[PDB]
RNA sequence: AGGAUAGUGGCCUACCAUGGUUUCAACGGGUAACGGGGAAUAAGGGUUCGAUUCCGGAGAGGGAGCCUGAGAAACGGCUACCACAUCCAAGGAAGGCAGCAGGCGCGCAAAUUACCCAAUCCUAAUUCAGGGAGGUAGUGACAAUAAAUAACGAUACAGGGCCCAUUCGGGUCUUGUAAUUGGAAUGAGUACAAUGUAAAUACCUUAACGAGGAACAAUUGGAGGGCAAGUCUGGUGCCAGCAGCCGCGGUAAUUCCAGCUCCAAUAGCGUAUAUUAAAGUUGUUGCAGUUAAAAAGCUCGUAGUUGAACUUUGGGCCCGGUUGGCC
RNA sequence: GGACUUUUACUUUGAAAAAAUUAGAGUGUUCAAAGCAGGCGUAUUGCUCGAAUAUAUUAGCAUGGAAUAAUAGAAUAGGACG
């Protein structure tokens, strides 16, 4: 079988130049758990609809919920 | 012209044919073995060469 | 919007479907060389038609032409390399005078049969398909291989196969299990 | 349509980049720079496809962003900076120096040069003009503007550039008996010692050009780059030195060394 | 001089003469007038779906004494009425009425084929099931 | 001459002249017409197609107008009208999938509301973020490439030479057939693992398992001719039906419906439609015109096509290249 | 740099005619359709060949030829040399 191999000068260079998928494949780093792409995009499209932080809107709707 | 007819006769012969069930035969090989057996049945075993090598004779 | 993969057809059906001369000639060829369709003969005749067309449109040009010299030498070299064309016949007209049995004589099936590890071209076919062969040190399971006139010194059984050792085999191991049961 | 294009599909890229037709729909579009995108070489394809020093655009970016590579003395940390003819590329790591010259097949070669040769470049002047306040200036083939030139420097001449400053050390004129580099067209890459040029006032001045093996040809004046007089060149020529071997003698040499 | 001009500057004459004499043909005139697009029931298509109106007992031509068991079917896209010959034996008992049939040409490129006077189409599928599979009972007719 | 434009220009305005195109096809109409690179078929010439992976245009439901900006007459940007159409506590508000999936219709006719930025590239203030662009997988007999569905023995018949030439005795070596029988070989298919990959599924590797027939079982069309392969059996009886064409069928069907056998191609085969060759049945190459279709009733005649011969030849002298030619 | 300089058609050569496709050179995708890869060492440090070429009409451009087919010239000499 035939492949491709890379040795570095140090694990510092290895961890600054190797991709994260190969690092977590070797078990050197931890694969960060993320929400799916659809959920991320839905969150971004929901946050596009608010102008600013939205805390004032949140307290106003929590006031207006009773009426 | 005759646009009419006897539409009750459709499928007459197909219904009248006695159902003859297929006999079960030894399995005939498929592929390179079949080309091999055709080659043998035509050339080295030339069994029926009657005058000019007929292929599907009548029983006579 | 990616570059399309190029593909080609490798054969051509004849014009007249049913003529007894072509039919029984190619059936003799298929029986003598152990083929499963007429498609192999059609493919070989297609390659031969292309080679003959190249030889024709090279011969229309006169000699001392760089294109004729270059591509005629290349084609002659490729044919004498695969061994379909003998070393004396290197004059670009024997290339036209070739026939399909010269090409079919270089397939791995008939080459195994000539080397005598099969005793029949059908035995060679099933051996090649069942991976009990190695043209160099690599297993090949294609009968239409067109050995390159240097590989016959290396056509032999595969090392990781029965008739090459290192394991008996499936039904042999089974029979060893059944006879060990009878031993018990 | 509607403005400038920012993409470049594969099968539309120039063929001398030797980009494979598979492995992606797109090609690295050279950014705007000193050269036309047709007669250019991005640093990504130069580092990845010619030198094999990287495998991805991500790795090329990782090389560039730490200011390793510099071209013409400037760092130029851009992935698609158009490197053109006779641009020098200095890699202080590995202490390597390349000069972008065409091989005779018409593609850019990995012509490793020394440091004293990397300390300069030649430029073909495209126009001489008078700037504001009567300052004369020239424009080289890579868009460099050099003010206060020698008054004898006319168009279609070659100037030697200091490459640390933008000054002119000396210059080669344009007439018969001058060693030229063919940069453009069918004869791109040959080197052929001008015999004479024909004028044709109204467009496309032609020049007749004969290599060391006496095989003559002709070229438009746009594609010619004079690089010195006959014999000694002002730069280091790559392997072959622009002979344009026929296919017959090429395969004879391939059968010779094998 | 064999009729036609032979001069080196006489290409226009030959071109327009060939254009007119090409109009004198059948397939060229038909393709350029678009009779398939205008005066064909199928509109130039290979097949067409329709709704069965009734069953006809169309007589064969002479010399041949037979009844060919065709059907009247109204095409969905054009609304045109069309007579289609149901091919095999007993297959008229699968296409009863208001069936949604597929029709094809018969192979004569718009001509009435044989002894069947004035039909040009054959039935291929009825209710989404093919007639030869129905005839060899590999399948059977759907609900309705 | 002026306005306007980023600029040229009837681009627009004022004044002035009467010009401009056309049988060398203007103008108008049609196109089931985006153009090209190209595709199919081709002895040559050619014929047909090109919505479609690249380039260049035009469009964002139909028109029109415009802000911003270097760049838009922009539509995943606004404004109006027209056509459809959404939600309302009827006051009003919000619309443009010819982007990716997907859903109705329309149809002879075309797939998942999946995963990911890991590659190819692009954008940004920018190594880092984003990208239904793109890639990956799913559906997929659109087309192409390779290629299983068995191989080898031993026994029982039937040959062809050769040893014996001792009656017809053995038969060595044989090429086929078997309600004869054996051990081997193998992948399809599961699957520990590893590889693979952004992560997976597959592929290539590989433990273990995994052929003996009733299995792990190859179809499609046909057997009068054209055009490969039945004067075999049963049924029907100008009926049913077959038949691209000629034709078969009316009580002895080589053509229908079946069985048996055989044939052609083979994981592919048939059918319909369109087109190419066949078609020298569009004829430039290369048709025909007395009678098969076709010389205009006859002559003149413009455009068009075509158009007699004739003008430096011959003789020398050298030079040097290629192919040869023993050497 | 000049003064002038009969006009073409035709044909040769060359520049130009995007890539992909087509033909085609090389190359073990295991064969092949493909792809443009790869190959060779003491494999411990590395070395190295490639990714050709051809066609791509017509139009336009430059160039050699000058037969073939046209065109013009000095004839009430307001002709050439000078
Ligand atoms: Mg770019
Ligand atoms: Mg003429
Ligand atoms: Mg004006
Ligand atoms: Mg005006
Ligand atoms: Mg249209
Ligand atoms: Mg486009
Ligand atoms: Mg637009
Ligand atoms: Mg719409
Ligand atoms: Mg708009
Ligand atoms: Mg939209
Ligand atoms: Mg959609
Ligand atoms: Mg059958
Ligand atoms: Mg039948
Ligand atoms: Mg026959
Ligand atoms: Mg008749
Ligand atoms: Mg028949
Ligand atoms: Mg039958
Ligand atoms: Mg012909
Ligand atoms: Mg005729
Ligand atoms: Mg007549
Ligand atoms: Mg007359
Ligand atoms: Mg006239
Ligand atoms: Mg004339
Ligand atoms: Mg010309």
């Amino acid at each position: 079988s035939v492949g491709f191999g890379l040795v570095y000068n140090s694990v510092a260079e290895a961890k600054k130049f190797e991709p994260t998928y190969r690092l977590v494949r070797y078990g050197l780093a931890e694969k960060v758990e993320k929400a799916s792409r659809q959920q991320r995009k839905q969150k971004k499209n929901r946050d596009k609809k608010i102008f600013g932080t939205g805390k004032r809107l949140a307290k106003k709707v929590a006031r207006r919920n009773a009426d | 012209a005759k646009v009419h007819g006897s539409l009750a006769r459709a499928g007459k012969v197909k219904s009248q044919t006695p159902k003859v069930e297929k006999t079960e035969k030894p399995k005939k090989p498929k592929g390179r073995a079949y080309k091999r057996l055709l080659y043998t049945r035509r050339f080295v075993n030339v069994t029926l060469v009657n005058g000019k090598r007929r292929m599907n004779p009548g029983p006579s | 919007p990616r570059a399309p993969r190029t593909y080609s057809k490798t054969y051509s059906t004849p014009k007249r479907p049913y003529e007894s001369s072509r039919l029984d000639a190619e059936l003799k060829l298929a029986g003598e060389f152990g083929l499963k369709n007429k498609k192999e003969i059609y493919r070989i005749s297609f390659q031969l038609s292309k080679i003959r067309r190249a030889a024709r449109d090279l011969l229309t040009r006169d000699e001392k032409d760089p294109k004729r010299l270059f591509e005629g030498n290349a084609l002659i070299r490729r044919l004498v390399r695969v061994g379909v064309l003998s070393e004396d016949k290197k004059k670009l007209d024997y290339v036209l005078a070739l026939k399909v049995e010269d090409f079919l004589e270089r397939r791995l099936q008939t080459q195994v049969y000539k080397l005598g590890l099969a005793k029949s071209v059908h035995h060679a076919r099933v051996l090649i398909t069942q991976r009990h062969i190695a043209v160099g040190k690599q297993i090949v399971n294609i009968p239409s291989f067109m050995v390159r006139l240097d590989s016959e010194k290396h056509i032999d059984f595969a090392p990781t196969s029965p008739f090459g050792g290192a394991r008996p085999g499936r039904v042999a191991r089974r029979n060893a299990a059944r006879k060990a049961e009878a031993s018990g | 349509a509607r403005g400038p294009k920012k993409h470049l599909k594969r099968l539309a890229a120039p063929h001398h980049w030797l980009l494979d037709k598979l492995s992606g729909c797109y090609a690295p579009r050279p950014s705007a720079g000193p050269h036309k995108l047709r007669e250019s070489l991005p640093l990504i394809v130069f580092l990845r496809n010619r030198l094999k020093y990287a495998l991805n655009g991500r790795e090329v970016k990782a090389i560039l962003m730490q200011r390793h590579v510099k071209v013409d003395g400037k760092v130029r940390t851009d992935t698609t900076y158009p490197a053109g003819f006779m641009d020098v590329i200095t890699l202080d790591a590995t202490n390597e120096n390349f000069r972008l010259v065409y091989d005779v097949k018409g593609r850019f070669a990995v012509h490793r040069i020394t440091d004293e040769e990397a300390s300069y470049k030649l430029g073909k002047v495209k126009k001489v003009q008078l700037g504001k306040k009567g300052v004369p200036y020239v424009v080289t083939h890579d868009g460099r503007t050099i003010r206060y030139p020698d008054p004898n420097i006319k168009v279609n001449d070659t100037v030697k550039i200091d490459l640390a400053s933008g000054k002119i050390t000396d210059f080669i004129k344009f007439d018969a008996g001058k060693l030229v580099y063919v940069t453009g067209g069918r004869n791109l890459g040959r080197i052929g010692t001008i015999v004479h040029k024909e004028r044709h006032d109204g467009g496309f001045d032609l020049v007749h050009i004969k290599d060391s093996l006496d095989n003559t040809f002709v070229t438009r004046l746009n594609n010619v780059f004079v690089i010195g007089e006959q014999g000694k060149p002002y730069i280091s020529l790559p392997k072959g030195k622009g002979i344009k071997l026929s296919i017959a003698e090429e395969r004879d040499r391939r059968r010779a060394q094998q | 001089g064999k009729g036609k001009p032979r001069g080196l500057n006489s290409a226009r004459k030959l071109r327009v003469h060939r254009r007119n004499n090409r109009w004198a043909e059948n397939n060229y005139k038909k393709r350029l007038l678009g009779t398939a697009f205008k005066s064909s029931p199928f509109g130039g298509s290979s097949h067409a779906k329709g709704i069965v109106l009734e069953k006809l007992g169309i007589e064969s031509k002479q010399p041949n004494s037979a009844i060919r068991k065709c059907v009247r079917v109204q095409l969905i896209k054009n609304g045109k009425k069309v007579t289609a010959f149901v091919p095999n034996d007993g297959c008229l008992n699968f296409v009863d009425e208001n069936d949604e049939v597929l029709l094809a040409g018969f192979g004569r490129k718009g001509k009435a084929k044989g002894d069947i006077p004035g039909v040009r189409f054959k039935v291929v599928k009825v209710s989404g099931v093919s007639l030869l599979a129905l005839w060899k009972e590999k399948k059977e007719k759907p609900r309705s």
